[PDB]
Order: structure tokens, then C-alpha cells, then sequence
């Protein structure tokens, strides 16, 4: 979560129908735009996001809402066009003597302007005297992992997020979805739509 | 107010565990820092480590390891202590130790300090005191002045309070504190000094409070 | 482990004269990273120095902090009589935090010689089965003596216990005393009971002496 | 600019009453809160009362209940504090202050921008009394390390003031002038004190210039050595 | 009313320095806290209203904050001008109570005070009162105690203390105290001392003098 | 003029309510900008104005 | 859990008409038959309001 | 779950005064409380909800304010039916716990109580057991402490109290105390006294009487 990845899907027809069969119903929870009618509209960049955390913070993800990974690592802005994927993932990020290579940060000096990339990992000084780079008194290392085990509640199981994030600018709309095509018919008044000319 | 509240004083038997319990109120909890020291009656102020609330870690002295365990709990503010296999050696003042923080920082030293927590280790039983009064006789006059006293023997726990004629004599009254006898009991001795001319015209009465064992004693002299 | 030691077991002076105090400790810690506390009887410590030169909130400048290393000083520029007490230095850095012995500041006077009485066990306690014989020693300025009990002529140890009272306010006097505890076949399987007194101020050793038969 | 000028103050007995007057200039008065502050040597300040624009809201300490009225008139651009039977507590100096959002308190944002200089209100049975100056000669006792201290004590005068100097203003150096004090009795008390040389015993000599204006009562005191 | 307290009520201080005072109050007056700053004999001017808002011409070195029942002011850089006497006053009710002020005092050497005693002159005592002065002179802590004592008894209650100003020069105070007694019951007795107390003296001074002696 | 949060629809023309009736009523030809903001910080009082 | 809205249907609504349907939704060729998991879905979802 | 307390158990109170009740949680509830008001003898009834907004039908008297973890159910003036029991309510979710209480009293000048001990009836002890009672009878300080000595030895764990309502003459409370054991017991012993300690008596009362004594 504290290192998250930043993929640009660009130049393409997206498939978003697949994305229903992932997870038993849903978490699909989609903020700024109708979830059902995104195929027809047309947008002009889509950047992508992955993380993973615990139960409590698929919550405090949500814009506008303040929880300390949510200010701390990733912070969605106030004004947001786009959403996000989650769901369980037990299975295949869980360890019987715990996962280390999940981590989060705890505290920072304040809080990210919204999409800041910070991977700090610096001795914090949360007092005035010179921490000098070395543990002890008032002296924190700012980086915790988790530790993902089976024996763990569902509020503690690991969650594997994807935020999508839509975005419009002066460009002549290029990643915007499918249109789907019927038979042709023949010597029958028919009203017809050929790729726009009606 | 910044502050801390600990666990009212308590009395196990050797080789078990006992749990101390510390409130923080006032101030961020969870940005602050929970140092456990115990100090026996004239023994040394010892560490038994220290946790980032934050964060959790924990670290122990070789000392004191492998029977002691920290936990916290963010919703009631509280620190919490473990200790197990008690021993005689266990028999003192559990003190919690955090530094305030104001606001975001945090002053660079411990300056809020418990009020101390009483564990006793001992496999005796709470049992009454047996109250016996030191006659004054010839021998224990000196110069015109006569002392006199009540001597508190076998009582487990030791709050043996003493006020002598409902506490209208004060002046001269010496209460010592309690030493622990090889049963495990807990004795003391008051006594004071009076004139010698007032042995045959004032009455002598010492009152003992020892409320563990809900007991109340008042002697003649 | 780094153990602090305190050399100075006794501080006693006069309110307002040089009071310095030291810690010394085993290996060396970090320059910032030591502690003073003052501890009055019946009150918890509370911190003086932080950082081995500087003061609390609250903290008259009379106390400083001084010292580098292993070794470092608290000073007090002048003494007052609220200042009496236990003064513990703790470190901070390193990963064990232990304190240090603890310097006793009291006032100081001329040796006094104390006021030797002696208690018999009473009727009512003898009516119990029990007998303890009581030794007090009143008005001494050295507060630590040497109390032995004699009965019939030979030493008794392991059967007393002592118990000191803390230096008064008024005219600088500790007060001790010495309870022999035995049984009542115990005590009247004996004649004569003393309790010897070895302290400084006496120029010789005075004993408090009684019989059974005399009472 | 923006200026307040406090009038009407003076020394009053106890039984008799006065009205402070308040000026107002370089300010719109119609729209502006007025408040009275008084400040008694040595022991901070303390609020007197509060007016609003529309003479509405009219509040004062409850210490100065029921004795005090303060009114206003946008005629002559003036805040009147009115005084009835004064008592040994009016003894203070008052500040005429203005406000900056035409009422008291309640509102988020309230002050005091601008504090008059103040005028001198003093409640006492007085009555004018020469001053009794006194030499603190200098001996064997006042002599440390070759200084001599030496000084006059001014003793005695219902009214405070009593400008001291010595030798005529030639003897600056050294001079401490201590304030007064109330003594038990009414009387104001003082002492001036200088350091001198203690080699100048004998050879300069030293006179403390006292002068008590109300009173017209000028005394020069010549400090001498004690001989035994 | 509410009642505001001013947590130091004397800091010494440098140039360069950080000050912060603390303005606790009672019930809870949101954020309606302002401060004063009173010049030597002027009216005091405001800093800071609202606790966080500067008003006009303030040196940006003035700062401040408060949430709650906890405020502070708190200046960044010490300049000359700064020395003074500040006051911290509620806005929550109608009633207003003024705090009783902090003042801030320049920092030089401690010097050790000399102290002097001045038996009452034949004149003073020709009127029937006697009153004895103790000179207390040339200390930087203002923090200075007098004890009267009277043939070796503590007296009480008859003494007055008066405390100059900083001094200009050396920046050391002085300090009278004067005991006031009847002419009767200064002839009653025989040795008069005052006592002085000061952080810099390494014991207790006393000065004495014999009335019977020259 | 002041006026509260919910009649600020009634300060302009062709609407009517208690406010635009009778204390300020605004024509049928209008050629102007109306300007309104928040004044809470500003006129509010604890005990009320 | 009280309020339900519909996301999936067969073909667009007629005006002012409503519909109770709790029928299981079929965006596969292959049938449903009221419980699959694979391009099948339950038409209605609930809201969630906090 | 959240563990709700009230800070004032009994909180005596005149016609006129303000009365404020303190209802204090562990975790941080919202605004989700709400008070009680039990008549005697009868059902609960609303005061207030959601700690701001009077329900209905209710004297503007009563009155209400609170953030976070804290709330204030304040009375500005009282009335004779306010005399009741009042209790808080949280609500922030399933696990719903009703507080301890708080009870209204009424305020009128402290008395000492009369102490009476009866010893066991003659018919009693034919039945092989015995019961001594030792009787409180008008103490206005409801909090009374009695405690029984038997042959100078203090008892615990063998005796039961029981106080009456405030009375409607005199507003006086009764309390009873009552040792029992067996008839071996009372027979091995011979002096039975009740220690009463109450705010009106300057030092304890003890009544006691000799088994052996008509």
C-alpha cells in the first residue's frame, strides 16, 4: 500500500464486462459516474492502481473519509471520477507463520497532497531533539509489515485493491469501450445505425 | 489533564501470574510511549521495558524476560502488564511511566508518572491482627518521662493503622513501619513518650484499623 | 548491561550549603540521554534533568546537570529544605534503562548521644503466649547504630527486628527501635533481658538492662 | 487618527461622587463599542463595564454593581462612566477603550484596538501633610568593601508624591530612589539611598533634596556619619 | 465568570530565545482568546485576537494557537522591543476577567546582594516609632527573602518589603525592608537582626546590631 | 441588507414569500447582480442577536 | 439493508410500470437454473447507507 | 461491549438549584445517547434524545448538550415532580447496556440517628437460632455505617442491612441491622455491641448487652 503501482491503459476497447465474475457478488462500489453505462460513454485516459491491505481500510479508502493509511499512503482527491475493486484474498496471500512482504506506513510529519508519491523510509524525528538516524526514545522506524496468517479474522485477512481512475481532457477520446453489432437484414424496411450515419 | 490511572494494590500467590493495568487520559495516546518501573520498599527503581503505542514493539531486559509480556488496547487508553511465575522477590510497586505530549510533539522526557500499583507475593492468608500493649513500668523511665506503646503482630496485609485515644494523643506517638516475620506475617510497634507524673491520671487507648481483614482492636495500657 | 552506581551513599550537609551529586555508570551512553529524579517519602519521583544539562519545567536554576561519557554530576547551587530527599539518575538510549543507587541528602549536626529505654512484655501480652521486649533509642543526629540484645549474658541474633523512623524536621533526631520476639515458654525460660547500644555519640557502650522478678 | 482622551479623574472622599468623561476623535463613534478598563497599582487590570452602538446592551462587573452607570451621546462624540458612592477600592487608574465591532462580547471576532493613556481616580479621607524626612546615617554597619551607603527616609504625606535628589542633582550616581509605600496610618513612605565612597566620610558633604509639591513643603536634610 | 490563569508568572529570557506562555481556563470558551502586551507606563496594545489571527503591524515573530481549554502564545525571535508584561482575557460570556499577566525579564549575571541594617535614628525615635531598615542591594533575581528576627525570635507581621525597578546600568534590583515598631518595644529589647535569603549567597546572611552599643 | 439562509430565494424577481412581500421587493424588469454570503463568523452571537 | 435498487435486466423498462421480479439473470448462453456463480448474478443489490 | 457510568450516584438537591448529571462512556459514541426519567413506582419515561432535541410535552427546564464521549443532562430550575431517578442511554449499536443510575435527593438539615439493639427472642432461641437486631431510626444522611463487635471482637459476613424509604412526615430514614447465628454461637459468646458511625454523631454510638444480663 505504502508502494503502490501506476499503470496507463491507453490506446484500446475496454472489456469492463468481465470484471463482474471476479468475487462472489461484488465489492464493486462506484463513485462519480453510473457503474452500468459506462461502456457506451467515451473517456480519454484511464490510469489504473493495485495495493493490498486489511479489512477495515477498503472503508477508509473512500473519498473524503481520514484513516492513517488512507491519509498516509494513498489518499484519493476530493473531486474523483473513477473506482475501485476489491475483494478476498485469502487464498493466495496468506501465511502460516505470516506474510512479511506486505508493509504500511504508521506516521508521518502530515498528511499527502491527493496521488503523492512518497517511499520515505528515512529515521522520523517526531521530537526536536536529532534522532541522528538511529532507534531509541521518541525515535520510531516509520515502516510496519503485516502479518497475514489463516488463524486471522476476516476483519484482519488481506484484501487485494484496484482503483481505477478516469480522467478527460483535450484529446480526441481513444480507451473508450465496445459496441456491439446485429445481423443484416435484406429487401425489409429496416432503420439502420452504420457506424454513426443513421 | 494529562494523567495516568493504574490498578488498585493486590495480593497473589507465589508462582502464578498477575496483571497491572495503566489509563492514559488526557493527552494522545497513540502517539506516546508506556515505561514499566518497579520499585520495592528501599530496593532499586528497575526497568521491565517499554512499547511505542503506535507501533507495538516490545523489548525486555535479560533480567526480567520470558514471564513478562506488554499489551495495549487503543480503544480504552489503557496499558496493560503481565507478569507470571511470581516470587517473593515479586512483592513491590508497579509504577507506569509515559511521556506527554501536548499536542503533535511529545516533551523528550517521562514526566507523567502512576500513582503505583501494590502487588503482594506471598502464600499466607488474610488474618487478623493480635494487638498487645507495652505496659510502662519503672524500668522504661528515664528523666520524668514515660514511654509507653502497642505492639501489632500477625497481620498478612499491612495498612495497620494506629491513632491512640481516637486520635486526641499526637504528640510523641512514633508508628514504625512494618517488618515481614519469617511466617509472612507483617508486625509494627508505636509507642510514646509521656511524662511519668501522667501514669495514674490519664487513660492510654490504642486503636488499630486493619480493614483487609475488616478487624478492630483497642487495648488498655 | 549498564549499571549506574552512585558513590556519595550520604550527602549530609546544611540547608544551603554545596550539594554535588554523582552517577557513574558502567559503559558509556549517548551525550543526551540521562535522567535526574528527586523522590520525597511517600511521593513519586519526579524528573529534574533531562538531556544531563538541562532543566524541567518548573526546575529553580540551583539544580544543573553536568558531565560527558561515564561520568556526570548534578549540582545544586543552594541547598533548601525541600531539596532533602533521594535523587536517582537513569539513562535513556541505551537498551536497557536502569537507574542509579540513589544519594540520601539530609541535613547535618552535631552527633547526639541517644535516650536508651527499655520495655519488659506486658501482662496482657504474656496472657497470649507471646513476649517481646522492646529497645528505644531516641535523639540520635548519626541515624545508623549498633543495637545488640544480651539475654542472661549471651548474644541473641536472628530473633530481633529494628526499625528506623525518617529525620525530623525540628531538632535533627533519628529514632530506632529494636523488638526481640519470643514465645512465652521462651521468655520465661530466661532471667535477665539487655539490649547493648554501640553508638557513636556514647562514649561507651550503654546496655538497658531488667529482671523477671524485679517487675 | 485614531485617539481617545480620558478626563475628569482627580482625588475624591469616600461619600462624594464624580463622572469620567471619555473623548472620542478620528473614529466613527455611532458604530463602535466602548469599554472601561481600570487598573490599580500592581495588581494587573480589571474591566469596568461595556456599551453597544444602540445602547441596548449595558453590562458591568458584579464587583462594581449597583454603584456605576456608563451612558453615551453621539451628539458630542463622548462615553460619560458616571460614579456613585466611591469606595477605597476606585482607587485605580482608568482606561477609556473602543471596540471594533459595535457591541461587547458574543461574536467571534471582538478587541480592544485602541487604550486611552488614562486618568487618575483616587478615593481617601486626605488631607495635605508635610513630609518627614529622617537621615540614614552612615556608620560602621552600612560601610562594605570602601562604600558607604547613606539615604533619607521621607516618612508621612497624605499625598503620594515627593521628588528626592541629592546635592541639587550634582550626586547622580549610585541614587535609589525606592517607590512609596501606604503605610498603616494613611501616610505615604519612602527611602532614597546613594553609594559613596567610604574615603569621602568627612571630606564631602551629602544633602537629600526632598520637595512635596501639594503640600509647598521643601526640606534639605544633610546625612552626617553617627559619633559615637 | 470563567477563570483564566497565566501558568509562569515571571520568565527570564535572551534574545533569539523562544517564549510561550500558557492561558488555562476553567469551562470551555471555544476560540475566543486574544492577547495583550503592556509597554513600561503605556496602555497595553493587542497582538493576537482570535489566538491564531494577526491583527495589523505585528511582527510576524508573534505567533499563537488554542483549542479547548488550552491556549499559548508563543514568540519565535526575541527582540528589545519585546521585553513586557502580556495578559490573556476570555470572550465567551458578557462578563470579561483580564489575566494576571506574565512578564518577561532580561537575563544577566547573578551577583551576589549586600545587605546592610540601619537602627532607627535618635530623631525617628524622639517621636515615639521606631522603624528598622535592612538594605538588601545589587541582585539580578528579584526572588530575594527577608526574615526579621528579635533577641533570636521570628517576628511577623510588622515588616514591609519594597523592590526597585531593574536598574539600568548593572541590572541589578535592590531591596528594603523596613520593621516598624513603638518606641516602648523597641527600648524592650536589645538585638535586632534581619535575615536574607538568596540563591547566589551561600549561606544565610544575618546583620545585627546592639541597641545598647555605638 | 441581511436576511437568513432559506430566504435568500425571495430576494429576486417573480418569487414570493413573507421576505419578498413585504420587506424587499425587487421589480418585473430587473437589470442588476445580486451578491450574498455567509455571515455566521461574522453576526452570530451565543446568546443570540 | 432495507432499501434494494435493480442493476441487471433483460431489456429496458416501459413508463410508469413496475416490476417485483427476483429472478436470477442470465448473461451466459449456458442456463442458470436460480444458483450459479459464473455469468449468472441475483438481479437486486442493496444499498448501504452510513 | 461500551461500558457506560454514571459519575454521581446520589445527588442531593433543593427547589430552585441546577442539577447536572455526568454520564460518562469508554469509546467514542457519536451523539447516540438519550435519558430516562423513572417515577416512583412507575415506568420510565423520555427527557430528551439524541442529547439536543426535547422529545415532546417536556418542561423547558430540562436541557441537554454533549460531544464525543461526553454529555450534560442539566436541570436549570427544580420542581416537585423532578424528584426521581434518571438514566442514560447510549446507542451506537446492538449490544445495548442501560447505565447504573443516578438518584435525586432532597436537601434539609442533618440528624443523629437513635440506636436500639434488641437481643434474641426467647422463642427464637427455642428454634435453635438467634437474631440480634440493632435499629437506626431518624438519620437524615441516608449513608450510615453500622458494624458488629461480639465479646470485643469485630464480626463480618454474618449480618444483613435494611433501611426504609425516606418518610413522608418527617423525611427520616430507618435502618435495620440483623446478626444472625446459631444458638451454640450465641450461647459460646456474651457481649454483643452494633457500632453505629453516622454524619450527625461526633463520635460512634455503641449499644451493647451482656447474654448473661436481663
Amino acid at each position: 500500500v505504502y508502494a503502490w503501482n501506476r499503470k496507463r491503459i491507453s490506446n484500446c476497447v475496454a472489456d469492463y464486462s468481465v470484471l463482474y465474475n471476479l468475487a462472489p457478488f461484488f465489492t464493486f462500489k462506484c463513485y462519480g459516474v453510473s457503474p452500468t453505462k459506462l461502456n457506451d460513454l467515451c473517456f480519454t485516459n484511464v490510469y489504473a492502481d493495485s495495493f493490498v491491505i486489511r479489512g477495515d481500510e477498503v472503508r477508509q479508502i473512500a473519498p473524503g473519509q481520514t484513516g492513517n493509511i488512507a491519509d498516509y499512503n494513498y489518499k484519493l482527491p476530493d473531486d474523483f471520477t473513477g473506482c475501485v475493486i476489491a475483494w478476498n484474498s485469502n487464498k493466495l496471500d496468506s501465511k502460516v507463520s505470516g506474510n512479511y512482504n506486505y508493509l504500511y506506513r504508521l506516521f508521518r510529519k502530515s498528511n499527502l497532497k491527493p496521488f503523492e508519491r512518497d517511499i520515505s523510509t528515512e529515521i522520523y524525528q517526531a521530537g526536536n531533539k536529532p534522532c541522528n538516524g538511529v532507534a531509541g526514545f521518541n525515535c520510531y522506524f516509520p515502516l510496519r509489515s503485516y502479518s497475514f496468517r489463516p488463524t486471522y479474522g476476516v476483519g484482519h485477512q488481506p484484501y487485494r485493491v484496484v482503483v481505477l481512475s478516469f480522467e478527460l481532457l483535450h484529446a480526441p477520446a481513444t480507451v473508450c469501450g465496445p459496441k456491439k453489432s446485429t445481423n443484416l437484414v435484406k429487401n425489409k424496411c429496416v432503420n439502420f445505425n452504420f457506424n454513426g450515419l443513421k | 489533564q494529562m494523567q495516568l490511572v493504574q490498578s488498585g494494590p493486590e495480593v497473589k500467590k507465589p508462582g502464578t501470574s498477575v496483571k497491572v493495568s495503566c489509563k492514559a487520559s488526557g493527552f494522545t495516546f497513540t502517539s506516546s510511549a508506556v515505561q514499566w518501573v518497579r520499585q520495592a520498599r528501599g530496593q532499586r527503581l528497575e526497568w521491565i521495558g517499554w512499547i511505542v503505542v503506535g507501533s507495538g514493539n516490545t523489548d525486555y531486559a535479560q533480567q526480567f524476560q520470558e514471564r513478562v509480556t506488554i499489551t495495549r488496547d487503543m480503544s480504552t487508553s489503557t496499558a496493560y502488564m503481565e507478569l507470571s511465575s511470581l516470587g517473593s522477590e515479586d512483592t513491590a510497586v508497579y509504577y507506569c511511566a509515559a511521556p506527554n505530549c501536548s499536542g503533535g510533539s511529545c516533551y523528550d522526557g517521562f514526566d507523567l508518572w502512576g500513582q503505583g500499583t501494590m502487588v503482594t507475593v506471598s502464600s499466607a492468608s488474610t488474618k487478623g491482627p493480635s494487638v498487645f500493649p507495652l505496659a510502662p513500668s519503672s524500668k522504661s523511665t528515664s528523666g520524668g518521662t514515660a514511654a509507653l506503646g502497642c505492639l501489632v503482630k500477625d497481620y498478612f496485609p499491612e495498612p495497620v493503622t494506629v491513632s491512640w485515644n481516637s486520635g486526641a494523643l499526637t504528640s510523641g506517638v512514633h508508628t514504625f513501619p512494618a517488618v515481614l516475620q519469617s511466617s509472612g506475617l507483617y508486625s509494627l510497634s508505636s509507642v510514646v513518650t509521656v511524662p511519668s507524673s501522667s501514669l495514674g491520671t490519664q487513660t492510654y487507648i490504642c486503636n488499630v484499623n486493619h480493614k483487609p481483614s475488616n478487624t478492630k482492636v483497642d487495648k488498655k495500657v | 548491561e549498564i549499571v549506574l552506581t552512585q558513590s556519595p551513599g550520604t550527602l549530609s550537609l546544611s540547608p544551603g550549603e554545596r550539594a554535588t551529586l554523582s552517577c557513574r555508570g558502567s559503559q558509556s551512553v549517548r551525550s543526551s540521554y540521562l535522567g535526574w529524579y528527586q523522590q520525597k517519602p511517600g511521593q513519586a519521583p519526579r524528573l529534574l534533568i533531562y538531556g544531563a544539562s538541562s532543566r524541567a519545567t518548573g526546575i529553580p536554576d540551583r539544580f544543573s546537570g553536568s558531565g560527558s561519557g561515564t561520568d556526570f554530576t548534578l549540582t545544586i547551587s543552594r541547598l533548601e529544605p525541600e531539596d532533602f530527599a533521594v535523587y536517582y539518575c537513569q539513562q535513556y538510549g541505551s537498551s536497557p534503562w536502569t537507574f542509579g543507587q540513589g544519594t540520601k541528602v539530609e541535613i547535618k549536626g552535631t552527633v547526639a548521644a541517644p535516650s536508651v529505654f527499655i520495655f519488659p512484655p506486658s501482662d496482657e501480652q504474656l496472657k497470649s503466649g507471646t513476649a517481646s521486649v522492646v529497645c528505644l533509642l531516641n535523639n540520635f543526629y548519626p541515624r545508623e547504630a549498633k543495637v545488640q540484645w544480651k539475654v542472661d549474658n549471651a548474644l541473641q541474633s536472628g530473633n530481633s527486628q529494628e526499625s528506623v523512623t525518617e529525620q525530623d524536621s525540628k531538632d535533627s533526631t533519628y529514632s530506632l527501635s529494636s523488638t526481640l520476639t519470643l514465645s512465652k515458654a521462651d521468655y520465661e525460660k530466661h532471667k535477665v533481658y539487655a539490649c547493648e547500644v554501640t553508638h557513636q555519640g556514647l562514649s561507651s557502650p550503654v546496655t538497658k538492662s531488667f529482671n523477671r522478678g524485679e517487675c | 487618527e485614531v485617539q481617545l482622551v480620558e478626563s475628569g479623574g482627580g482625588l475624591v472622599q469616600p461619600g462624594r461622587s464624580l463622572r469620567l468623561s471619555c473623548a472620542a476623535s478620528g473614529f466613527r463613534f455611532d458604530d463602535y463599542a466602548l469599554h472601561w478598563v481600570r487598573q490599580a497599582p500592581e495588581k494587573g487590570l480589571e474591566w469596568v463595564s461595556g456599551i453597544s452602538w444602540n445602547s441596548n446592551n449595558i453590562g458591568y462587573a458584579e464587583s462594581v454593581k449597583g454603584r456605576f452607570t456608563i451612558s453615551r451621546d453621539t451628539a458630542k462624540k463622548s462615553l460619560y462612566l458616571q460614579m456613585n458612592d466611591l469606595r477605597a477600592e476606585d482607587t485605580a487608574l482608568y482606561y477609556c477603550v473602543k471596540d471594533r465591532h459595535y457591541d461587547s462580547s458574543g461574536y467571534f471576532v471582538n478587541g480592544f484596538d485602541i487604550w486611552g493613556q488614562g486618568t487618575l481616580v483616587t478615593v481617601s479621607a486626605a488631607s495635605t501633610k508635610g513630609p518627614s524626612v529622617f537621615p540614614l546615617a552612615p556608620s560602621s554597619k552600612s560601610t562594605s568593601g570602601g562604600t558607604a551607603a547613606l539615604g533619607c527616609l521621607v516618612k508621612d504625606y497624605f499625598p503620594e508624591p515627593v521628588t528626592v535628589s541629592w546635592n541639587s542633582g550634582a550626586l547622580t550616581s549610585g541614587v535609589h530612589t525606592f517607590p512609596a509605600v501606604l503605610q498603616s496610618s494613611g501616610l505615604y513612605s519612602l527611602s532614597s539611598v546613594v553609594t559613596v565612597p567610604s574615603s569621602s566620610l568627612g571630606t564631602q558633604t551629602y544633602i537629600c533634596n526632598v520637595n512635596h509639591k501639594p503640600s509647598n513643603t521643601k526640606v534639605d536634610k544633610r546625612v552626617e556619619p553617627k559619633s559615637c
